[PDB]
C-alpha cells in the first residue's frame, strides 16, 4: 500500500488553543497541498509547497516542511470559522505546461467550540425487527439510532457474533442536525442490518450496534465526553 | 512550410557565489518573444517581441509561474547530478535543456522535443516516435527508468499535441505580419584585387527573415566546393540576417563565376554575377 | 567537460556609409562553456554602452550572444572585437574590415 | 476556468452516465479534469485530457473541438460509483478550484415492488417510534418533530439483489406509522399492516 | 517538470 496518510482523523478543541494538522505522503511526490472544506461543502486551496518551498498562500496558518515528504499544518488561536476539514494533498510535479493528478489524504474533521459544554456522547438504541415484515418476506430488518450527540464525529458499525459485518448495512452517509435552524442542535445517525429469518429467530446470534464517538483530550457532576464507543444489544427471538 | 515553438534554458551552478544562475528564453521561429532571468530584483518572464506584448496580465502571471516552477527542478537538477557523475561541490557546472514542438504544413504535430544536456554532452532525449528515452550514459539511463516508471512521454506527448500546438497557432496569428511574410534577401556582388593575377568575388545576402538560406558559387555552371569562404549566417540585430560567401578566382574570368541563393521569401532561386 | 572554441564576427547592421548612423556588432558563437568576455573597441578602447542578446544556444549545444553599439563611422576610427574565453590563451582580437 | 454543469443526476445500475460540464472561457493552457468525491473522503481523480477523447480503466471524457463543453461517461456504473463528480479546468495545472459538482446517484433496477411501511419493535425503555419504509422503487417531513432519513440502498452478499429502503422516527404524542412519510407520494399498493 |  501507497498513499497520502493524515492525522488525526477527529478532533474537538476549545477557542485560543492551538493546534497541529500532520500529513505525510511516500509516494515520491515533491507538491504538497492544504485544502479546507467548509460545511457548505467547497473545496479552498488554502498552501502549495514543491521541493520544501511556498508556492502560493494571516499567520496563525503556519505550514511546516522538514522534508519532501512531510507538509504540516501548525494552527494558533482557533476560531469558529476555522470548523471544517482539512485535506492534504499531493502531486508528482508542479506541472510546467503537462499537468497531475493530485492524491488526497483521508482528511482531518476539526470542530471548535466556545466551551466544552456542548459536546455530548450519543445515546444509542436498538430497534428489532417487527414480526410483520418477516411473515411478508421471510428477511429481518435491524435499526439502529444514534441520537444527541455533539459533535458530529461518529463512526457506526456493526457486529455480529462478537465480529463486525459490513454485509446487509446501509448507514447514513453522513449525521444530521435533530433540529437544522438551530445553533446549539445535537446530531442524529441511523442504519439498517438486514438478515434472513433463519438467521434471526436464532437465540445464539448476537447483534450490537456500535458507535465510536471522538470527544474531550470539566466541574460538572455528568461524566465528560473523552472518546468513547457507546454500543446497544438484541439476541435472536422468536 | 514549418513553424515551430521552442523552449531553452540554461542552468549553470556558481560554486563559491554560493547560488546558481537560471537563463530561459523562449523562439517562435527565428524570432525571440520571452525571456527569464532568475538574477533580477524578483525574476519576471518579460516580453522580446511586440507580437506577445497584447497578452493579459494573466498571461505573464502563468509564465512567471511556469518559469520558477522549471528553475527549481534545474536546481534540484544540478545538485543530484553532482550526484550521479560523483563531483567536488567546487567546480562550476552547467545545466541545458530544450523543449517544443514543430508544426508541419498538415497542421499537425511533425517533431516534438524534450532534450538535456550536461557539461556540453547530451544527457537524456525524447526519441522521434515520442514514447522513448534516448539516454546517453549511465547516469542518465538512471533517469530513463524513472521516467519510464511514471509514464512521463505520454504526459508530456499531451502537452505538445495540445497547449503547445495551440500556443505556436495563437502566436502565428498576432505575429502574422512578421512570422508569416518572408523577407527576401538582397544581394550584391563585390570585387577585391588580391594580386595583378587574382581577385576576390564576395556574394552578400542582406536583410532576410527567416534565417535559413543557401548561397553557393559556380564556376561555369558547376559548384565549388574547395576554395571557399563562408561565413555562418549572423544577425543584423533588427530581427533580420546576413550572411556572405567568397571566391578567390583568376582576373578577367569573373565572368565566368555565378553566385546562386535560395530562400523562402524568393519566388524562385536567385542567379547573380557581378556587376562592373 | 567538453569545451568549444568561440567563433568570432565583426561586421556593421546596415553597410557602412561615412558619417551615416548605424550599429556596430559583434557575433560569438559556438562556445562552450557560457562564460565569455566580450568587448567593443573604438582606436584601441573599450567602448561603452554595450548591449547583448540573451543567452541561448544551437542544436548541439553551443552558444550564441550578439553585443552591439550605435556607432557613427568615419574613415579615420578604427574598430575591433576583443573576445576572452577559457579556450583562449590571452584575448583575442578582430578588426573590423568594412567588406566583411 | 469557471465550470458550469447539471446539480443532480439520477441513474439506473448498468447504464452509461453521460455528465456534461460548461467552460466558455477557457484557456489555450487549460486542461480538463474530473475528480470523484465520496461523502466523507477525499477527492479522487478519474481523467483529465486537452482535446478530443480520452479513456482510461475507470471512464471516458470527449471534448469538442471548440473545447468549451466537456462530457464525462461513466460506462456501466455500479452503486459504488454515488458520489459527486467535479468538473475542473485550467489553473496552471495546480491550482484546483472545485465547484458545487454534480451529485449523482445510481438506483438499483428492482424487479418487483413491494411497498410495505413497517412499526419496529423497540427496548422497553425506549419510547421512540421507528418506522420503516422499504422495497420500493422519499421526500423530507414538515415537522420538526420528526425525522425522516433519506433513501438508502442495501445489499445482501448472500442473496440475488437489492433494496431501496428510508426510515423515520419520532417523539410525537400520537405519533402513527400510519402517516409517517406522506410529504411524498407512496405508492397505491404500499402493505400497511395494522 | 520532471525531474533527472
Ligand atoms: C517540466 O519541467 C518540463 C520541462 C520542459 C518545459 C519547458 C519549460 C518552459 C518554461 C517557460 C519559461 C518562460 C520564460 C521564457
Ligand atoms: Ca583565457
Amino acid at each position: 500500500d501507497t498513499a497520502v496518510s493524515q492525522t488525526p482523523k477527529y478532533l474537538v478543541r476549545q477557542t485560543g488553543k492551538n493546534e497541529s494538522l500532520k500529513c505525510e505522503q511516500n509516494l515520491g511526490h515533491n507538491a504538497m497541498y492544504w485544502y479546507k472544506q467548509d460545511s457548505k461543502k467547497l473545496l479552498k486551496i488554502m498552501f502549495i509547497y514543491n521541493n520544501k518551498e511556498p508556492i502560493l498562500n494571516p499567520y496563525r496558518f503556519s505550514p511546516k516542511s522538514p522534508d519532501k515528504a512531510h507538509l504540516n499544518l501548525h494552527i494558533k488561536s482557533l476560531e469558529l470559522g476555522d470548523s471544517a476539514v482539512y485535506f492534504c494533498a499531493s502531486s508528482q510535479d508542479l506541472g510546467a505546461g503537462e499537468v497531475y493528478e493530485q492524491y488526497f489524504g483521508p482528511g482531518t474533521r476539526l470542530t471548535v467550540i466556545e466551551d466544552l459544554k456542548k459536546v455530548f456522547p450519543p445515546k444509542v438504541a436498538v430497534f428489532e425487527p417487527s414480526e410483520a415484515e418477516i411473515s411478508h418476506t421471510q428477511k429481518a430488518t435491524l435499526v439502529c439510532l444514534a441520537t444527541g450527540f455533539y459533535p458530529d464525529h461518529v463512526e457506526l458499525s456493526w457486529w455480529v457474533n462478537g465480529k463486525e459485518v459490513h454485509s446487509g448495512v446501509c448507514t447514513d452517509p453522513q449525521p444530521l442536525k435533530e433540529q437544522p435552524a438551530l445553533e446549539d442542535s445535537r446530531y442524529c445517525l441511523s442504519s439498517r442490518l438486514r438478515v434472513s429469518a433463519t438467521f434471526w429467530h436464532n437465540p445464539r446470534n448476537h447483534f450490537r450496534c456500535q458507535v465510536q464517538f471522538y470527544g474531550l483530550s470539566w466541574t460538572e457532576d455528568r461524566d465528560k465526553p473523552i472518546t468513547q464507543k457507546i454500543s446497544a444489544e438484541a439476541w435472536g427471538r422468536a | 512550410g514549418s513553424h515551430s515553438l521552442r523552449y531553452f534554458g540554461t542552468a549553470v551552478s556558481r560554486p563559491g557565489r554560493g547560488e546558481p544562475r537560471f537563463i530561459y528564453v523562449g523562439y517562435v521561429d527565428d524570432t525571440q518573444f520571452v525571456r527569464f532571468d532568475s538574477d533580477a530584483a524578483s525574476p519576471r518572464t518579460e516580453p522580446r517581441a511586440p507580437w506577445v506584448e497584447q497578452e493579459g496580465p494573466e498571461y505573464w502571471e502563468e509564465e512567471t509561474r511556469r518559469a520558477k516552477a522549471r528553475a527549481q527542478t534545474d536546481r534540484a537538477d544540478l545538485r543530484t547530478l553532482r550526484g550521479y557523475y560523483n563531483q567536488s561541490e567546487a567546480g562550476s557546472h552547467t545545466l541545458q535543456w530544450m523543449a517544443g514542438c514543430d508544426l508541419g504544413p498538415n497542421g499537425r504535430l511533425l517533431r516534438g522535443y524534450h532534450q538535456s544536456a550536461y557539461d556540453g554532452k547530451d544527457y537524456i532525449a525524447l526519441n522521434e516516435d515520442l514514447r522513448s528515452w534516448i539516454a546517453a550514459d549511465m547516469a542518465a539511463q538512471n533517469t530513463q527508468r524513472k521516467w519510464e516508471a511514471t509514464r512521463y512521454a505520454e504526459r508530456f506527448r499531451a502537452y505538445l499535441e495540445g497547449p503547445c500546438l495551440e500556443w505556436l497557432r495563437r502566436y502565428l496569428e498576432n505575429g502574422k505580419e512578421t512570422l508569416q511574410h518572408a523577407d527576401p534577401p538582397k544581394t550584391h556582388v563585390t570585387h577585391h584585387p588580391v594580386s595583378d593575377h587574382e581577385a576576390t568575388l564576395r556574394c552578400w545576402a542582406l536583410g532576410f527573415y527567416p534565417a535559413e538560406i543557401t548561397l553557393t558559387w559556380q564556376r561555369d555552371g558547376e559548384e565549388q566546393t574547395q576554395d571557399i569562404e563562408f561565413v555562418e549566417t549572423r544577425p543584423a540585430g533588427d530581427g533580420t540576417f546576413q550572411k556572405w560567401g567568397a571566391v578567390v578566382v583568376p582576373s578577367g574570368e569573373e565572368q565566368r563565376y555565378t553566385c546562386h541563393v535560395q530562400h523562402k521569401g524568393l519566388p524562385e532561386p536567385l542567379t547573380l554575377r557581378w556587376e562592373p | 567537460a567538453i569545451q568549444r572554441t568561440p567563433k568570432i564576427q565583426v561586421y556593421s547592421r546596415h553597410p557602412p556609409e561615412n558619417g551615416k548612423p548605424n550599429f556596430l556588432n559583434c557575433y560569438v558563437s559556438g562556445f562552450h562553456p557560457s562564460d565569455i568576455e566580450v568587448d567593443l573597441l573604438k582606436n584601441g578602447e573599450k567602448m561603452g554602452k554595450v548591449e547583448h542578446s540573451d543567452l541561448s544556444f544551437s542544436k548541439d549545444w553551443s552558444f550564441y550572444l550578439l553585443y552591439y553599439t550605435e556607432f557613427t563611422p568615419n574613415e579615420k576610427d578604427e574598430y575591433a572585437c576583443r573576445v576572452n574565453h577559457v579556450t583562449l590563451s590571452g584575448p583575442r582580437t578582430v578588426k573590423w574590415d568594412r567588406d566583411m | 476556468a469557471k465550470t458550469t454543469q447539471p446539480i443532480s443526476m439520477d441513474s439506473y445500475e448498468g447504464q452509461e452516465v453521460n455528465i456534461t460540464c460548461n467552460h466558455n472561457d477557457i484557456a489555450t493552457s487549460d486542461y480538463i479534469m474530473w475528480y470523484q468525491q465520496f461523502p466523507n473522503q477525499g477527492p479522487r481523480f478519474i481523467i483529465q485530457g486537452y482535446k478530443a477523447n480520452i479513456a482510461n480503466e475507470v471512464a471516458s471524457l470527449f471534448i469538442p473541438t471548440d473545447r468549451k463543453s466537456s462530457t464525462l461517461s461513466l460506462p456501466r456504473v455500479a452503486l459504488s460509483d454515488t458520489a459527486v463528480y467535479y468538473c475542473l479546468v485550467g489553473g496552471g495545472g495546480y491550482v484546483l478550484t472545485f465547484g458545487r459538482g454534480t451529485s449523482l446517484i445510481v438506483h438499483p433496477y428492482i424487479q418487483n415492488p413491494d411497498p410495505a411501511v413497517y412499526q419496529l419493535r423497540g427496548s422497553k425503555s425506549n419510547d421512540t417510534s421507528v418506522c420503516l419504509f422499504t422495497d420500493f422503487d422519499v421526500s423530507q417531513s414538515k415537522d420538526s418533530d420528526v425525522h425522516i432519513t433519506d433513501k438508502c440502498v442495501l445489499d445482501m452478499r448472500s442473496m440475488d439483489f437489492k433494496s431501496n429502503g428510508a426510515v423515520a422516527w419520532s417523539n410525537k404524542s400520537d405519533f402513527a406509522c400510519t402517516s409517517a412519510f406522506k410529504d411524498s407520494v407512496i405508492p397505491a399498493d404500499t402493505f400497511f399492516p395494522g | 517538470g520532471g525531474a533527472i
